[PDB]
């Protein structure tokens, strides 16, 4: 439910390869993701249980 | 690196790798003593990461280097994760690293050294080619 | 994919952070330095690596790869953490461990 | 410190 799930992954300025979780709302479930190690958005779970419990079904 | 060039082995001996568990490569790190590894901040390292001396060919069924240990990190405490400020870490080995001609050691700088614009310097890495 | 197998290098210029600012202005702060914009560009994978320099002969760590373009772009300025600055809680935290 | 067994080459 909360709107921020429906955003696109954010990778961010940093410069690591973070892998990382974020629910993809037109797929329907959580995708995993590269992140750069700072500046994170919401939609941007350390795990797909954690996505799956907070954006789920969005 | 975008536009870089592959470089000789064995020639930035104090070059490291960070890998978890899968030996998965998140970010880089500096040799500046046999138990002391430098990285940044936001890396978020943790005790259960892997330091990697040695490498070069990262694709390698089996080469001759190090898997140390991570027996302690030390985030600095004033790092701002919004403005990105004092982006530092410190990794204090479980293990020693044996120094050999693959690794050594940097050189620390001083807090007075003056390094002038326009000087030429270098970085390495395993990061992307493109983007 | 673009995730080099071999380690890589480059050669780039110190920037002042005067001329940095020209481009992130006041996004630069003070523990930073910037570098770059020559051509090359750190990138995804590169954080926490090293820059040096060469001080009296040798290797010295003057930054540590932390951010920039969020693309990777070339013509910027990439930024790292200023190691001239943090160097003495290095050498606390070091000396006290 | 800052002195490797292998000189690195260009860069």
């Amino acid at each position: 439910r909360p709107d921020f799930c429906l955003e696109p992954p954010y990778t961010g300025p940093c410069k690591a390869r973070i892998i990382r979780y974020f629910y993809n709302a037109k797929a329907g479930l959580c995708q995993t993701f590269v992140y750069g190690g700072c500046r994170a958005k919401r939609n941007n779970f350390k795990s797909a249980e954690d996505c799956m419990r907070t954006c789920g079904g969005a | 690196i975008v536009n870089g060039e592959e470089a000789v082995p064995g020639s930035w001996p104090w070059q490291v790798s960070l890998q978890d568990k899968t030996g998965f490569h998140f970010c880089g790190g500096s040799l500046i003593n046999e138990n002391w590894v430098v990285t940044a901040a936001h890396c978020g390292v943790t005790t259960s990461d892997v330091v990697v001396a040695g490498e070069f060919d990262q694709g390698s069924s089996s080469e001759k280097i190090q898997k140390l240990k991570i027996a302690k990190v030390f985030k600095n405490s004033k790092y701002n994760s919004l403005t990105i400020n004092n982006d530092i870490t410190l990794l204090k080995l479980s293990t020693a690293a044996s120094f050999s001609q693959t690794v050594s050691a940097v050189c620390l700088p001083s807090a007075s050294d003056d390094f002038a614009a326009g000087t030429t310097c270098v970085t390495t890495g395993w990061g992307l080619t493109r983007y | 994919a673009n995730t080099p197998d071999r380690l890589q290098q480059a050669s780039l210029p110190l920037l002042s952070n005067t001329n940095c600012k020209k481009y992130w202005g006041t996004k630069i702060k003070d523990a930073m330095i910037c570098a770059g914009a020559s051509g090359v560009s750190s990138c995804m994978g590169d954080s926490g690596g090293p820059l040096v320099c060469k001080k009296n002969g040798a290797w010295t760590l003057v930054g540590i790869v932390s951010w920039g373009s969020s693309t990777c772009s070339t013509s910027t300025p990439g930024v790292y953490a200023r190691v001239t600055a943090l160097v003495n809680w290095v050498q606390q935290t070091l000396a006290a461990n | 410190c800052g002195v490797p067994a292998i000189q690195p080459v260009l860069s």
